[PDB]
């Protein structure tokens, strides 16, 4: 009964929430017992500036104490860890009529660094940021009840503080950042230095004018995948140039990490933000480029995915395709070519559908002009899932299969595209 | 008496916070208000007021006591200094006076041995917690009674507690 | 857009005190407090809390952006070796449960350089003001919005200003 | 006019009260004039940890105030004497009519150590621990009644607090303290030891099983003294041995002082408490020991008190025995034998009776069996003081006359055995 | 006049706390609260702001005036070493302005020599006690009156007092 | 439309007033936003003591920073100029309804120093003591109204605090303090000493019993001036002795700056005071005395005030005298004598009158007899300012006119005396 976590390769920071204590009163500052009409209060003066964070991790050597900490640092911006001039106290006036009693606890923020990788967490840790306390408060106890004697908890915490998942994703700092430190107009072509062979790296780079963009490497190989730098283009501003603020905290937008996936991405960007290309190993020594190219046409269409193109649809019967499926309302599209020749006669009978995941899916056929390319909509509203209705297309004409995920059962996406005649 | 439903062998024991000493009461001394005003008395547990109190027996010495007290329970030595502070406020009614005095109260922890359903041993340790501050009214030369000012025997202020962990062996 | 009616060259402006800045908002901490009991979170501006964010452009570098607006505006690196305090206190309501937390607000401070109308170029400071607390009274299990935890961009919890005064040359 | 101190001879550590201030605003803090409306706060914030205890002594050379701290700890556990970490603060809110002022002072808790010996104080020294202020809130002075000239008071105190008197006896430091590491059972005899010849010593010892006990020295001498540890056995245990807390606060129970008094003890002990003995010193170079022995049978009547054994009383007429006189409620016990051949025939007229103190009586016939001593109830509710009601007891028998005061007027309990015929 | 029912001879004075002295009156400075807001102005009482103010005499030189008002009165050498707070409260009423000032008070002790029932010399000492403020409200460009910001003359806000005692030879 | 500043030369302190804040935001401490219900503080705790204190001036070299201050302690003895250990804190709860804010300001309280000469300021400093903050409360702004682009204002400063002007004369440091030690009674001779030849100097004296004094260099000449020291005689009092209790504080009473003006000075000392008298610089190598006498006879009708002795009066026709002006409601006294030979019969026609200055004015006729000198007052509420009446008065006969200033239009006085026959 696990959630599916539709997330992308890479690291994640999630802040899990305030207020959490530790089990058997480890952190316990203590009670107060306050008489009625009176008050009682307790403070923390930070007379010290000392505190104690707490940490765990399944594997010291990648995900150390420090590393964790950086990488907090990168998400959420935490820059003390040790230390706090942050006060807090805690005031209680008893009411007229009965005795009162207030406990005071320190408390955590707790943190999760994870590693997720192709499905499932490999790397984990857990950061417990020192916090501002839990005050509970409660009527007096009376003579005696009587005490009854109690087992200690399992070793854990407890959480006082609101539901809380914030997840941020961030840059690996094991991957290089290159620059495109001109502004990208209509079009722009990035030769793959070598100072940054083989290894993944990233490209930040920004836009002149709000608007669609396809971006993608030499024969769509190898898949790319693109960020939003988080809270970017809020401060320092130069026109038709790149701005670095050194952000690291990354919205993940759409791309593969299957290298070896002929793609292509086309993105919405906005020109008062930054954002990070990742392009993956690739075993190959030839040489590469990063296209990208404002789109003014019928492209527009398939923001914001990846477009899978298929290329071993020659013959009739069964083919499917499985990539890692988006989030439910994200998208994801296939470029694909009916086999036989083209001959505007000669027709196939093809069928589309999914596995697992409910899709809503809308066709398109492409037509290539001496205009760019044109997507005419011939089938809105398919319901992908084991879906049974089929339809005549074209053979050796290209088709575009735009699919929203409306429902994620699966960690994959497994599209097949049955063909008869 | 000391029977205890429990297997044989040796225990920790948290006891609950809000214990109050014998004879101590009063010897952080105390405020008289009168008249309407506020007392706020309050202190501050640092360092040397912050020193546990140990009570060993033959078996458990005191750094057994203070080891597993920390292992299981809060570790008393790393949170004593960083200091934490509280207050307690009384207000006078008008053409009366109050007197208020101020006391520490302790989480108590023990280590006990048992053996067939009998504690045969037990040590004891005293950690300060916060405060405690209790007030009366008082004339020109009305007698109070002496409990009000002196604690013959430990008792707790608040509900005592009974949590236990077994230690096992080196 | 960032279009302005004002002449050809350099500027500094002051766009006002309140802001927040993004991501950073919940890395001080919070409490929880409950059933009628009053929660007050505080802060002290000194030394290395009080340093600026920076963000220089070409034209603007940080000695350039110090310097204007120190001149024209506070001097913060005087101002900000001398500690002041802040605090805010909430009371939770009977048999609910509050969250609290405090995040820093800055003085926004600009750098613009403006041709034909137009800013063409923004140098921005960000200097630590006092502090501003965000709270929510909750259930156990209640889904609460990312927005009242998390803040994407930049924002003014008062109203903005443009208080400006151009940069004649050396 | 002078109220008895039944007290016994030892040390004791009074506390007087606290709120005392000096004469002459020697500690005012100061005063507050607040306007209606407004508020005024004194404090004091324990910036510097300082403060100024006050003592004065008889004896410089016993009681130096080193010496009297000491004592305090063993009373009452005060162990800052120059220091306080604990702040106070008046707070003063004037309301909407009129003015408002108020004055702040410093206080003492007022401590006095004594050493009280055969009836009267021989050494005396008064310690004022520095407390926690006094606040006195008075109405705004008005223009401008007019300035009268008053001389300075004499140097002294004045109370503010309440109405307090604790006594807390504490066990003398230049006196050993021998311990009997086994608890007692049944029966135990401790030979005294030549570590500690001739100076008076004391022996901490603890019970079994709560139960009455008969305590004495060979041949009952000399006298011995009996206290109870304050606030023992509320912590460490072992069981069936004496755990030492190192209390040296004690509560008296029975005992005489003057040491050439043939006695014993009947005391109730707790096997929950420990108890001091204290042997006195003894002008003898030959052995002894303290035999202690639980009673199960009616000696327990004669609980909680010493027993004097009277000697000379081997003719008619006047006898007098003087010892100190218990307190209200509390008890003495004589244990005599009737003048004469015991032939269960011949008999004598007895009168018992006291000269100043008034107490009930209560007079048992005492035979020996071999199932242990056997007391019956002949007398009960005798009213001794200057009783003129007379008995016929048998020549050569032996009783025990238990006497509870219930009015003290005398230091000195007088008895009187007038024999005729 | 300076006629005074005594003998003949040289006595101590304690003539009350409660003074505030000539012109000094603002020279703390003060607050200015609105609309409903709290002030609150304090001080704290050590070393460099409780040394007091000696006036001494051909008869009564300093040394003199300290070592006689510190055996008969209050010994303020060894009180003014440990630092004691004091502070004042103030509430602006919706819609208008108040001022609020704070000057330090002292007790005033004197040396004075009688001779046939007359004072014919006097030494005076000032010693740092607590605080006073005053407040008004105001408002834009209302003129105030001259004696409410300054002081031509010490004077007691208090009642005075004439706490005496003789002086005896060496 | 400039004030007429009827100031005497010399030194001046001026309170301008509290809650001074620099425009520009540039004394901003912050501002909260609190929400309805809630509360919020703003803490200045003083854990450093240092403070910024403003200064400029007209003339480093005589005005210094240091002089200022030094001028400043004079006048109001204020002492700590760096530094403050004087808290301030402002709170604010927000009402149910709506949220509210806070700003919080650090302020100054103004002083101005000048040196005024001859009926303007010649040197100007501003000092500008650090103060005790100010608190403005507003309502929440509302999204977004819109931000409306402003230019910074003028460098200056704004009052917050109240209307204040506090001016308080003090002794030019540059000038010797010489000393009476005597108080003096009846009469008494100081004769002008070596040590302070030619530089002007103060006298520094005071009186056994309070009354009306005339006090005069030789044959009238230097012009004096006099001063009361404030606050003075409040403490130390040596019976017939001068106190000095080193107050350079000083209210002007009365005389003039022009020293070749023939004048004497009549005023009411107290004996509970302190007074200085300037002498000024004396072109001259001649000794010279101040003498004071107690006046007991109708001299006493003329304090306080200067009594200018007029010489040139010996022809018929137009005759004026220019003097400073006294303030509104102080006085300025001429002493002439009408020309012609004194036979009791031969009279004048004397107009007497202002010129800009409306001055009420008693006329007296001076007749010296062997009991002192005797004024019949022979005109009353003479309305001086362009008065026509006039009066036949005695050729050779001696008159004084008693000026009070009650419209001060001019910083002069201009009185004319025109004779006619
Ligand atoms: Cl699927
Ligand atoms: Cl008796
Ligand atoms: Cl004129």
């Amino acid at each position: 009964t696990q959630r599916v976590l539709p997330y992308s390769n890479g690291l994640y920071v999630i802040n899990k929430g305030d207020g959490y204590i530790r089990t058997n009163d480890k952190d316990l500052i203590g009670t107060l017992l306050i008489e009625a009409g009176s008050s009682g209060s307790i403070i923390q003066p930070r007379l010290r500036n000392t505190t104690r964070p707490l940490f765990t991790t399944s594997n010291d050597t990648k995900f150390s104490q420090q590393y964790t900490e950086e990488r907090l640092k990168d998400a959420f911006n935490v820059q003390l860890f040790n230390t706090s001039t942050s006060l807090f106290k805690f005031v209680e006036e008893a009411p007229s009529d009965k005795n009162i009693c207030i406990k005071a606890y320190n408390t955590y923020e707790k943190y999760e660094l994870i590693d997720y990788q192709n499905g499932s967490i490999v790397n984990k840790a857990e950061y417990y940021l020192p916090s501002l306390g839990y005050c509970e408060v409660t009527n007096a106890p009376s003579p005696e009840s009587e005490v009854v004697k109690m087992q200690v908890a399992e070793d854990g915490f407890i959480q006082n503080g609101p539901e809380e998942e914030i997840v941020v994703g961030v840059i690996d700092p094991s991957e290089n950042i290159q620059e495109i430190n001109t502004a990208i107009s209509d079009n722009y072509t990035y030769n793959i230095p070598g100072i940054v062979n083989n290894n993944p790296f990233y490209i930040l780079f920004t836009v002149n004018t709000t608007g669609i963009y396809k971006i993608n490497a030499q024969n769509n190989l190898p898949s790319l995948k693109i960020y939003e730098a988080i809270g970017s283009g809020n401060r320092n501003f130069q026109s038709g140039n790149l701005c670095d603020d050194d952000i690291k905290a990354i919205n993940y937008i759409t791309g593969f990490d299957s290298p070896n996936a002929k793609s292509y991405l086309v993105v919405l960007l906005n020109k008062d933000k930054n954002y990070y290309i990742r392009v993956p190993q690739t075993s190959s020594n030839i040489e590469n480029q990063i296209q990208f190219k404002r789109e003014e046409g019928d492209l527009r269409n398939l923001m914001n995915s990846s477009v899978n193109i298929i290329d071993n649809l020659n013959s009739t019967g069964a083919h499917y395709y499985t990539r890692q499926s988006p989030d439910v309302h994200d998208y994801i599209s296939y470029e694909f070519t009916i086999p036989g020749n083209f001959n505007n006669k000669d027709t196939s009978n093809i069928r589309l559908y999914t596995s697992y995941n409910q899709g809503i899916g809308t066709l398109f056929r492409v037509t290539e002009t001496i205009d760019g390319y044109n997507l005419i909509n011939i089938q809105q509203n398919l319901h992908l899932l084991n879906n049974t209705n089929s339809i005549r297309l074209l053979n050796g004409a290209i088709y575009i299969l735009k699919v929203e995920v409306t429902e994620l059962n699966n960690y994959n996406i497994r599209l097949h595209i049955d063909i008869t005649n | 008496s000391d029977t205890i439903d429990l297997a044989d062998g040796n225990y920790v024991v948290r006891r609950g916070d809000g214990w109050i000493l014998s004879r101590q009461n009063q010897i952080l001394g105390g405020s008289v208000i009168s008249n309407g005003s506020t007392g706020i008395v309050g202190d501050l547990r640092v360092n040397d007021n912050a020193i546990p109190y140990y009570y060993p027996t033959p078996s458990f010495n005191e750094e057994y006591i203070k080891n597993n007290i920390q292992t299981v329970f809060t570790n008393f030595t790393e949170a004593n200094q960083i200091p934490i502070g509280f207050e307690f406020s009384k207000t006078a009614p008008s053409n009366k006076n109050l007197y208020m005095y101020l006391q520490y109260t302790y989480i108590r922890y023990e280590i006990i041995k048992v053996l067939q359903h009998e504690i045969i041993e037990r040590a004891v340790l005293y950690v300060p917690s916060l405060g405690y501050v209790k007030s009366i009214e008082f004339n020109p030369g009305e007698k109070i009674n002496k409990d009000f000012y002196f604690l013959t025997n430990d008792k707790c202020i608040l509900n005592e507690q009974f949590l236990y962990k077994k230690i096992l062996e080196t």
